[PDB]
């Protein structure tokens, strides 16, 4: 049913990379409190994905 | 039984860096674990992994010891350990290779033939450190059984990638993923990774997720592994 | 065009065991995390 729940994880992902590329100049630039976002946003998006295919059969 | 790790692997040297992590949780520091094909019986070109000092490992080729090893002329001919024992080396030249041995410090150890049920033949051999001969048996007989189980399981994991040549492409890290991962090898805990870069905790599971995906991997003690056996850190 | 809920169940799997019975707490995070970046890296195709 529900394929909604992957571009969730996508964009969580998109959003770590670009924390990625804007860290991997110098941690200076970015805001501390983003790193945790892209932290907690990437596992509540991959724990409501993986708790979708056990329910599966 | 938390054996399973194995046969998850990215590779050749994830699958490496695994097996040195288990053989390590038993109470081993040195290990190898080599592999040929089925009827090819010249030891060098072999499938050769591990955390054996590359000195001695790079001196036990170019000195063919595998043809006066007693243990791999064991696992030619047998299915059971043999343990290294002084009396495994009896000819003039075991001597001399088993003094040079203990100098690469590989005193105490035994090792486990290898039999695939396609016709691999290899050896898997791990090495203890204690302060005597009678301190290291009683420690082997009380890890013998599960290293009697993980011998079994690292050649059906291991007969499926060894002879895969999969060219791995380079893996380049920051200036601060290595530093940080430097720590995590030694086995600093996370937060204590935090207070000695001055950094949030989460910057550096940031950072070690980063990690693991640079080496392809999922545990973060299997990718501080595989930088030290690459050079990359210390 | 590959199946990587494998790593993502099987990490939650994991995930959901580990805190089962209510130690390797970052260790069954540190696989959900990496397989789910594996997989959100791969989605975006095209
Ligand atoms: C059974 C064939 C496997 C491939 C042959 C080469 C593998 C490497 C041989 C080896 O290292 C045996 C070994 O573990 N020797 C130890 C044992 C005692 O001191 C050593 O150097």
């Amino acid at each position: 049913d529900l394929k909604p729940l992957l571009d969730n994880l996508r964009n969580a992902t998109e959003f770590w990379n670009l924390v990625k590329e804007a860290s991997a100049t110098d941690e200076s630039t970015v805001h501390n409190r983003s790193y945790r976002d892209a932290l907690d946003w990437l596992e509540s998006a991959a724990l409501a994905l993986g708790d979708a295919l056990i329910a599966q059969r | 039984d938390g054996f399973l790790e194995l046969e998850r692997s990215s590779g050749k040297l994830e699958w490496s860096a695994i097996l040195q992590k288990m053989a390590s949780d038993l109470g081993f520091s040195k290990i190898l674990f080599g592999l040929l094909p089925k009827d090819s019986q010249d030891y060098e070109n072999a499938f050769i992994v591990g955390n054996y000092p590359a000195a001695w490992r790079e001196h036990y080729d170019r000195a063919g010891y595998a043809r006066v090893d007693p243990t791999v002329s064991h696992c030619t001919q047998s299915v059971l350990p043999i343990f290294w024992e002084p009396s495994i080396y009896q000819t003039r030249k075991q001597h001399e290779f088993f003094e040079e041995a203990s100098a690469a410090g590989l005193v105490y150890g035994l090792t486990m033939p290898l039999h695939g049920a396609r016709g691999e033949l290899g050896a898997l051999s791990l090495s203890v450190e204690a302060e005597n001969r009678a301190e290291a048996n009683r420690f082997m007989e009380s890890v013998l059984p599960t290293l009697w189980m993980l011998k079994d399981y690292a050649l059906q994991s291991g007969a499926g990638l060894a002879f895969e040549h999969p060219v791995s492409k380079p893996v380049v890290l920051t200036s601060r993923e290595k530093e940080v991962l430097q720590w995590c090898a030694i086995g600093k805990t996370s937060w204590e990774i935090s207070v000695i870069c001055n950094c949030s905790e989460a910057n550096v599971n940031f950072h070690m997720g980063n990690i693991r995906r640079k080496f392809g991997v999922t545990s973060r003690r299997v990718a501080a592994i595989m930088a030290v056996n690459l050079g990359l850190i210390t």
